[PDB]
């Protein structure tokens, strides 16, 4: 089990650790988070009391180094940092654990929610889109834009999600115009699966990554991307049976976890009613369609 | 974006544009079968593409043989229309390619846009007008060439005959749409009007009679009476 120590909490903030979150009062004696399950990626994120504008966050994997949090009053935020001095870190953590100034990552043992939300999310892969390579962790916020969003204005602070575009030469073989637009199997399987990700785990990873940035930060381009990657599968007549079944599970946990009051903005009616009732895979998403209909029947 | 009465005169500026109407590409007659069921029979159709400034009509004839062994013909017709318009642009020299293509039905935007991915500089737009171009098969010469055709075929026409020699594109197009609106609302009468006087002829190289200016005004008037009429006979007013 691993630990993210905080130097201090100088301002009132709501703090998130994966799907958990708790309130820290301005200059409450707080020194961070313990018992973090090893073996998964994790995300720690922030919403100041004083400006609910700007949710922001750090993706990190404890196996890749020792990481702490420290408020920066110049720039005004909780910054993630790496401690390279190993014995200095262990000693700091022990002293704060002893004084019991840390909240325990509260995992119930029946609960596989996090793994189910993060199965194919990888830290070297996230770094292929949130380019900031001097650091082993990756910063995201609400207002970062995607590479494709800038094609329609700062590239270093962008989310280079894989570019999907259904009316594109990449997506449309010449002379199969109608075949390829109505049935995107060739885009999905050859261009994307074989050509880009290499495999479905990778494709599912980016899609999982897409959704969490959308849910955690309200990143609008992230949610366009999750929906796009969903749409490309739903709109393909020929999908490996293992892909479809894994997708049904993935979407099932995504839906289950979504806050019940955030759905209006984070769910696209068109994509889902297509996936679930018009597309080729209307029959194939049994778990996701049951949970959609019992929880958000309004959207349909 | 969309084309409506506000931006109506754009059509007659010097940017090259084509209207594309797909209403008559897929045409059937519906009959009973010996077992008492219904079946369709496709007849020849055509794609109606028109440069509203020059009058040039590119009339692509769609031979029933296109449909043989095809399914979902209504949806296929729209893709086949987009393929023919894309082929038409690709055939034209660059200075002759349109800068816009205005489709008369929104269902054609996606099928055309996908076919013109190679032309990112041609704008594909819809329209809010209720243009009468389906009535184009009520023009005898056009219906003839379509029904007699035995293979795919492109035939070129000026739908304005020689009108542009004496009037402007804006008025020629207004004339053409009045005549097509009348043919659409009551074909029999509209035709009766155009041909009542045997002394007025249709030159072999034209579609419409050789009216003088004063005869055209009398003609145009009667076509407006007709459209008002049929509106009453249809709405009791
Ligand atoms: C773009 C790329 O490297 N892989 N897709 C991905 C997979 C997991 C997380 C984030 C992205």
């Amino acid at each position: 089990m691993n630990t993210v120590p905080f130097t201090s909490a100088p301002i009132e903030v709501t703090i998130g650790i994966d799907q958990y979150s708790f309130n820290v009062k301005e200059n409450q004696p707080f020194h961070g988070i313990k018992d973090i399950p090893i073996g998964h990626v994790h995300v720690i994120h922030f919403q100041h009391a004083d400006n609910s504008s700007m949710r922001y966050g750090y993706w990190f994997d404890c196996r890749m180094g020792n990481f702490y949090i420290q408020y920066d009053p110049k720039d005004g935020l909780y910054k993630m940092m790496e401690e390279r001095d190993g014995a200095k870190f262990e000693n700091i953590v022990h002293n704060f654990k002893e004084r019991q100034m840390m909240v325990s990552y509260p995992k119930i043992d029946e609960d596989d929610t996090w793994y189910n939300l993060t199965e194919f999310v990888q830290m070297d892969k996230i770094r292929k889109i949130v380019r900031k390579d001097e650091n082993q962790f990756s910063y995201v916020d609400s207002s970062m834009t995607t590479v494709q969003e800038n094609e329609l204005s700062d590239p270093a602070h962008s989310l280079n999600y894989t570019v999907i575009n259904f009316k594109s030469r990449e997506a449309i073989r010449p002379g199969h115009e109608m075949e390829d637009f109505l049935d995107k199997s060739y885009y999905l399987n050859t261009v994307m699966l074989q050509g880009i990700f290499k495999n479905s785990s990778n494709y599912f990873g980016e899609l999982q990554f897409a959704f969490l940035n959308a849910m955690f930060f309200g990143n609008y381009g992230s949610s366009l991307q999750w929906h796009a990657m969903i749409e490309l599968i739903c709109s393909s007549a020929t999908v490996p049976k293992h892909m479809l079944d894994k997708l049904d599970e993935i979407l099932y946990y995504q839906i289950k976890t979504l806050p019940e009051q955030y759905s209006d903005i984070l769910l696209n009616e068109r994509v889902w009613n297509i996936c679930l009732y018009s597309s080729f895979q209307k029959n194939s998403l049994h778990n996701t369609e049951k949970i959609m209909e019992n929880k958000y029947p309004e959207l349909l | 974006g969309a084309m409506n009465s506000s931006n109506y005169a754009e059509l007659f500026n010097n940017d090259i544009k084509l209207f594309v109407d797909d209403t008559n590409v897929y045409r059937v007659t519906v009959h009973k079968t010996f077992e008492g069921n219904v079946a369709t029979k496709a007849i020849n159709g055509c794609i109606f593409t028109l440069n509203p400034k020059t009058g040039h009509l590119f009339l692509k004839i769609i031979h029933t043989s296109v449909w043989a062994g095809q399914k979902r013909l209504s949806q296929l017709a729209k893709w086949k229309t987009a393929e023919e318009v894309s082929a038409l642009v690709r055939s034209l020299p660059k200075e002759e390619q349109p800068k816009q293509i205005i489709v008369t039905r929104k269902a054609m935007l996606d099928p055309l846009e996908v076919h013109m991915l190679d032309f990112p500089n041609i704008a594909i737009r819809p329209t809010e007008l209720r243009l009468p171009f389906s009535a184009a098969m009520s023009i005898d010469k056009l219906s003839d060439v379509v029904m007699k055709a035995t293979e795919p075929q492109m035939v070129l026409f000026n739908i304005y005959d020689d009108w542009l020699d004496r009037i402007s594109s804006y008025t020629a197009f207004s004339r053409l749409t009045l005549l097509l609106r009348a043919l659409k609302t009551n074909e029999e009468s509209a035709k009766m009007i155009l041909l009542s006087d045997p002394t007025i002829t249709i030159k072999s190289y034209h579609l419409w009679p050789s009216f003088t200016d004063e005869q055209w005004i009398t003609i145009e008037s009667q076509m407006r009476d007709l459209i008002l009429t049929e509106y009453g006979r249809k709405y009791n007013v």
